[PDB]
């Protein structure tokens, strides 16, 4: 069930794109 | 031109202020948008870009 959830309480993971010194 | 004349032929050309400028990129170039300080918040929103 956890797997088909990935594809059960799942935490929401988040990450961002940023830019520093123009990278 | 003022800077160029002041530092013409430095260590090589500047070699120093080109280093302190990188540090001067502080207070800036950070995900922070408004610097809070106690109940006083100074917001660099319009100037950030």
């Amino acid at each position: 069930a956890w797997t088909q959830v990935l594809l059960p309480k799942i935490k929401n993971v988040v990450h961002e794109l940023r830019i520093t010194n123009q990278v | 031109e003022n800077i160029y004349n002041r530092l013409g032929e430095d260590l090589n050309k500047w070699q120093a202020l080109l280093v302190q400028i990188r540090k001067a990129r502080g207070t800036f170039d950070n995900a922070e948008t408004k610097k809070e300080f106690g109940p006083v918040v100074i917001d660099y929103g319009k100037v950030q870009s």
